DNA sequence: ACTCATTGTTATGCTAGTGAAG
DNA sequence: TCTTCACTAGCATAACAATGAG
């Protein structure tokens, strides 16, 4: 089954998490995921631009690759 | 002239709509703000998803269809703009620190 | 097999607003 | 003016992407 295609926060987020994670363990994805998103706003958009551009070329990819596919939620 | 030909030409042409939209890295959101920008009406992200599920009217979908033929060309000119401009940088500041 | 956080892109339930025909 | 009926562009907000420990 295709997953929805990562945004750019999704992106950086992944890249910073792993090192998060191997830097200190024992640290939950709670307190890493509040810490990054705190992060991710202080960024400028000089910073920001390879993991946009990066989250384009994903999103270009996906659809390339899965022509059909459409975003299909499960709404409460 | 007849609607099953119409629906039939419009159902291509948001898939390709969307084809594009996907290869200039633009949001739904991306291209109402753009078009809002363009021709001076604001069209939210909502209209634009409805638009790529074909899910508006007829009347709606062939309203909207000229504005987004001259949205892709303003915004595939813009592309190729860039994309030249970026490999002249390039160019240019390979060659100078070369020499230097 | 969950819940958990985070930002950002998408779908859509849900309007308050707008007429048409009785 | 008030009542249903049916559409309607937009406003909100939840769903889901990654990750893996509780």
């Amino acid at each position: 089954r295709v997953k929805r295609p990562m945004n750019a926060f999704m992106v950086w987020s992944r890249g910073q998490r792993r090192k998060m994670a191997q830097e200190n363990p024992k640290m939950h994805n709670s307190e890493i995921s509040k810490r990054l998103g705190a992060e991710w706003k202080l960024l400028s958009e000089t910073e920001k631009r390879p993991f946009i551009d990066e989250a384009k070329r994903l999103r270009a990819l996906h659809m390339k690759e899965h022509p059909d596919y459409k975003y299909r939620p499960r709404r409460k | 002239m007849d609607m099953k030909a119409l629906q039939k030409e419009l159902e291509q042409f948001a898939k390709l709509l969307k084809q594009k939209r996907i290869t200039l890295g633009y949001t739904q959101a991306d291209v109402g703000l753009t078009l809002g920008v363009l021709f001076g009406k604001v069209f939210s992200q909502t209209t634009i998803s409805r638009f790529e599920a074909l899910q508006l009217s007829l009347k709606n979908m062939s309203k909207l269809r000229p504005l987004l033929e001259k949205w892709v060309e303003e915004a595939d000119n813009n592309e190729n703009l860039q994309e030249i401009s970026k490999s002249e940088t390039l160019v240019q500041a390979r060659k100078r620190k070369r020499t230097s």
